[PDB]
């Protein structure tokens, strides 16, 4: 048996390979980014934005953010996907940005996802899967988003009940908002100090 | 065969997260332990990136970016495998390099480093593994980067990798280093990584007879992903 | 192919007959030598068993037996390949294991033992291996077994287990143990073995990454059987 | 290349795993026992029996066999018989018996076999292939069981002529009776002393 | 003799409050160093305890707890010396106990492994050394605990134990484990602890010229605790 | 010269051994508990009580504690004391008590001790030893409680004053308070984290 | 695939033309050395055969050439695989065979050695590999050789194997050896090799568990030959 | 305390019954392995003899038998201690010892070799272990002994000795040799035991520290006999 | 701890050192004999001989034989006899003597003793405890003799019990004879072949 490739930091020009245009390199027609909604991409269209702040409440303008999400239907769009429905066949579920290098802020552009089977037939709340890689951090860190007019679908949440420090599970919840028409929900990770956001090792 | 969930990360493979000797992880790192789940859907699945969206020279940084001329530097391809920890290849993963160019500058904006830009060279490419989990790109090979953590800090010549495989569980990022490279032993980086068989296997192996004649010369490197567990009774991933 | 004779049976990597220390076998031991014959279709062939007659929980000794709840003890899963002398795996065998329960205990009229019956333990299980000669069962550790060579012997934690594979030659009984058992290095009948290296080959391993979460330890077994040679010049067999 | 897995003795217990029921355990719906015949067998019903003593003369109680034998032309129900016949679809050909543990005498109910091809063109006569396991025995023994009521074929068989201790080969034929209309072959075998069976390394 | 204060204790024999590969050890553990004081009256004193007040089943495991009839698992006798670091043994000390069953499954409410119960099993006892630091209990082997540091983390079989002596100062709690189990080189807890030396200090070692014939095997396992230095001059303590 | 046993954390079900009855565990006819006084136990009854709280505020709802203390006149029930004095036949001089599973209060019944002689000639302020023991506690910790209704002879105590950081100090005295007509001293313990508890290596 | 050249010729595993030990080499090596040039379609063809033409008989040396009876001397079988150097076994490669008889005496016009010729006996076969890589042959093991280098030389018991695979740079002609012949360590063309470890690449290893009883003896010989690199970019071979 | 039964004999640390080295015991070997049994009573009780029925120079072999004058040869004193295999001393137990004179002449009719009688030597003493099991004797260094085992076998010098202590369990009878001795080395008597530190514990050490000046030599021999264990739970001795 | 010390053959001359007048050696003054009856020795007399066969079938006239037996009560005249019965005072319970050199018949004058306390609370038949020594013989063989008068009791016998092939249980049987109005018990041993005495590992 073989050991797990050891990881490294992203580095400060992750953006070169991961997001080129932001580095402004056009190489590629095709380019990956933060959109995840198509013309035919089902359900109601949200924004999640937000900022990433160090141990001295500062943002971090290098950080780089991808996140993993079901459908509307809460079917994953991934052959691994084993729940036998159909996935909504305009949604690739995934999506990467990077905070802006003035302000800090991300978002994506996607769609509030479906409730996902838990383990041993429970439910689990909607929810997003996040990661963040950046200089200064040797393992991506992951982490979910959950959203707060979700309540009564997250109180039997089983992540967020398995974290036995009750405080804690809320820093895992985005608040919503409505800029004109626009649901926004607006989800700011801390990665030390006080509130520090909850991270997973999934 | 009922896939179960993904083997445990094992934590002492990798650097922890609080590191003092690379600086800027120490403000950049939980000071709360990770909270270890079991997994469910969401963890052992991942997106699958069609071919079809790639172009020709994704995986040819020696080409894909040059405008009136080549890149100067040392051609080299780089190819290898990319397996789970059982063995088993990994097929169709997205893989992501980026890297500086032979005189160790990023075209990056937040790079000011005096070493010299090259107008022909980008530094990203991508592709994607076949069946067999193999995998291949041509490039110019990087030069140390001299960075900022003490002082006179430099980086040994490295190249930033980045795969998205079959499980979420599986998502890595890294970077891998020229066999020889004296540079090596001195990284804080690299350091951060706790045991010496696990710093050595990022490193990249010279193949010498895989080189070719008054063209490139070629390096092997083989990448380990997590593993799915196969269940043979209860199924309580749903 | 034209499969001729199974490789002769090495007698240097099995314990001999006669075995003084093995207190038993000094009367159950032929004093003449084994007459050695050259192969008929009598040594080669073997019966076929259908899985159609096996149960579902044929080889979950967990709950074969159980009744009213689980049975007492270290939920393990024990899974390995069978192989023939020359790699070639070894398909469709039955394979039949039978063990004590936590308590050392055998579900056997004979056995007298203070330890404590498991009335949700039977002790016995079977599989046939798949296509790649792989194996997977089911069971609880079974506890050392006290018994009467010298007054204090005891046998080290074991499953017995059996097989019936391609060909009558093949016909094979014995037992494994548990990595890191220290009873292993004074039972009798495990020093029967000549070998220290055959003695290791009966030693099931720690298998790690395959644990189950909050759930089940694992264990590494591979079984090695008799192999046939192939012909390419003259068939005496027949 | 690898070495065989090293042989243990099955042990007192062995019925647990082999016979369960023969050990007052029912765990499996289909038990596999000492009656090689079914409805539609071909061939001529016979009993086969006797006891196995050790060094003192003395029956094992608790020995277990196995038999192993082609149906009643000669052929293996195995896909490694080569002689391109068809064989009796109604015959497993091989059977398990543990001895009684009070008195010792274990049985079969099967099927007289037929002769069966031997090497370069030879015929041997008819045989069944048996095991015996248990307590004290390090390796399963293997030897054959011949029928007195065959003399003529036994005197040109090739493993029996492989003896040269003529006095020996007696010892690998069975003895015919008939319990009422019924054929039986006593089979008596004796591990250690003065007529001691033959046994052979396959 | 007039006793002097306890020897300071090693602080590099022990393992240290932080120890992240523990994570709850990360919010449990004070940021400030411990502040070492000189001993007076109250570190060297400790209470009395009578026998009289212990049941003559206290020290055995295997009956204490025993209703309708016996626990299932490996009878096992463990006993040893308890001694002060310069070899006095340690006369009236309290010896408490307590594991986990055959099934490591723990009898306490916050326990919901899926390893089986036992009706018949408590998990606890207690014992005073005699007037050469010997003590004796009877118990069934602790089966492995699966627990949730890291996922797939899992305790290797272990007992608990509790000291309370002549001095405060001495107060000790630990855990010793089985000699020969392969998850002892794994276990994050046992690896808080600094030298190899002292984690093989808590490893009970097989005793098996003691085994009882067909009734129970044994472990031998020593504890030290710390001692006072003798006075021959000023005398401060008051 | 051997080495000290190296420790080990009590781990969350330190209960089973040293606190059955909380475990719901009846196997001890004599249950060792949190009660010191006795019918004719001297000097005045106290109830001393509190939570212990983790790096996050949060309090430890498995933590078990021991107090261990002199009578009403300063003299500890052990054959170590050397005072001389004769000791109140009816105090064991210790106690253990387990948090709530529930809200994480502890607390013991015992008496306010007498003041002890401390090194050199010296006094110490009546005080309790208490030791706390948990899961994610690799080493039993030790601290002190004083009273402070005791202000003259706390300013005077070689312990307290032995520690430097003036501010600290505060952390060790109990607050005294009047539940109707019982006396109870509330001492909150901290591990981590602002007005961390003085913890000792005695 | 697009297959590119073959890898380049290691001369350093190879004897150089000159060897003066092996006097016939001094007037036939050139003295010039060897022009490499880059590979065209010319160096990686080769001729096909097809096995139609092949005799049932042309692998076995025993049977051959058999008038009257069979030859003199010990029957042995051998066999192994053929593979490039990158491991891929290569199919239907032409191998071809010669070696003198028991005697050590060859069937040739120019050979006048005392040793007796078997009429029985010719001393050539051929075969092709099949998919993967196998190949198997009969005969009877050479006699060593006495011959001229210097007056009392002797050749160690040798095969000569010729063959002829899927491109022109493969072309190889060679000679194996059995293992244990104490003539190995003394013979001047086998000391043509530099290294100890390409040496022993011609030792055919003793094959006991394919012994074919009462019958024949079986040698295991492996042959590596060179291997294509495959192309991912610019294919020039054209 | 209350007594069990003696530890199992380990069969390991003695000669086999049957040892063909050493002829007599062909025929003086049973056939049948030994039947242990559990202690009873009977095993662990032992005869109690009274030092009252000892004579003065019992222990004496250069006194006990002179008659006219002393014996011929080397004075030496032997001594040591008897313990049981846990270290308790043997107290009372009756140690009976007997040898041949200086010329490896036994004082027995069945003796006829040609080495010379000494009619002032007698070669038997006997004593009981004091209350810390300290033995001592006084003799003449015995001679090595020409037997017929194979023609010219020599035992190497010698002395038998015989112990009767607590238990009948712990009745032993064996021999001691001299540190030093060559025919040590070659005895088929003393090569009938397995180990070799086993057959070191046969040799008596030289004592330098206790030699007596211008008078006698000194060996130092330390016999160990099998121990009882304590029982701390069940009595089932009676 | 400790290894025992090795077994060696008490040799051919065996008799210079436990039993010197048989080999003409007068050194003692009190010397250890066959004749285990006193004056006042409690139970009925009665004399124990035989012969110690070889693997031929010869008497070995160089053995010495010692056994160990409880009084007329079945009390051992040990300190370890935990039985809290007053043994016989003028039993001493062992004996020792040797075959004699030209015939090979030994003999002891003896008691028969009473019936032991067994284990788990059993009782065991009337038994004597022998071992044997001599030159070719490695290690003492322990056995055990048992009367043919006591039938009853001996079928209950536990050690007897233990040996589970039956038919050697006789062989440690001694027959009764009346030699005019002594008490005879004939006991002969054979070491080898047919009719192999049982001998234990105590
Ligand atoms: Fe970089
Ligand atoms: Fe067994
Ligand atoms: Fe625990
Ligand atoms: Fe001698």
């Amino acid at each position: 048996e073989l050991k797990e490739t050891p990881s490294q930091t992203g580095g400060p020009y992750v953006h070169i390979g991961l997001l080129p245009k932001q580095a402004n390199i056009e190489v590629f027609e095709h380019n990956l980014d933060n959109n995840l909604v198509q013309d035919n991409t089902q359900g109601q269209r949200i924004r999640l934005e937000g900022q990433v702040f160090d141990g001295l409440g500062l943002p971090l303008r290098d950080v780089l953010i991808e996140i993993w999400q079901a459908d509307t239907n809460g079917v994953y769009p991934s052959q691994a996907d084993t729940q036998g429905k159909q996935v909504d066949p305009n949604f690739l579920g995934w999506g990467r940005t990077g905070a802006d290098f003035g302000t800090g802020f991300w978002s994506f552009n996607t769609i509030k996802p479906g409730a996902v089977p838990g383990r041993k037939g429970s439910t689990q709340a909607p929810h997003i899967s996040l990661i963040i890689f950046a200089r200064g951090i040797n393992i991506g860190l992951h982490t979910r988003v959950y959203f707060d007019d979700e309540a009564e679908a997250n109180a039997k949440d089983p992540v967020l009940n398995s974290i036995e420090w009750a405080t804690r599970r809320q820093t895992l919840v985005a608040k919503r908002e409505e800029r004109d028409g626009e649901v926004v929900y607006r989800f700011d990770i801390r990665i030390q100090g006080e509130n520090e956001t909850v991270f997973f090792d999934i | 065969i009922i896939w179960g969930a993904y083997a445990q990360r094992n934590t002492e493979d990798h650097p922890p997260a609080y590191a003092p000797g690379y600086k800027t992880s120490v403000l950049r790192s939980p000071k709360n332990a990770l909270i270890s789940i079991a997994e469910t859907l969401s963890e052992v699945t991942a997106p699958h990136f069609s071919a079809d969206k790639f172009g020709p020279k994704d995986n040819d940084l020696i080409l894909n970016y040059a405008k009136d001329g080549l890149p100067i530097g040392e051609r080299v391809i780089v190819h290898g495998y990319v397996r789970d920890q059982f063995g088993r290849p990994v097929k169709n993963a997205l893989v992501e390099v980026w890297q500086a160019n032979a005189s160790g500058r990023y075209r990056h904006p937040n790079d000011q480093y005096i070493g010299a830009m090259d107008p022909n060279f980008g530094g990203c490419g991508r592709m994607l593994t076949d069946d067999n989990g193999y995998y291949v790109f041509r490039t110019i090979k990087p030069g140390p980067y001299p960075w900022r953590n003490r002082i006179n800090e430099w980086r040994p010549a490295h190249i930033h990798f980045s795969l998205i495989a079959d499980g979420w569980a599986q998502r890595l990022i890294s970077q891998f280093y020229f066999e020889g490279d004296t540079l090596i032993d001195s990284c804080p980086i690299l350091k951060t990584i706790p045991s010496e068989q696990q710093r050595r296997a990022l490193i990249a192996l010279e193949d010498k007879s895989n080189f070719i004649e008054a063209d490139s010369r070629c390096y092997r490197f083989d990448i380990t992903l997590r593993g799915r567990r196969a269940t043979y009774f209860e199924n309580d991933l749903t």
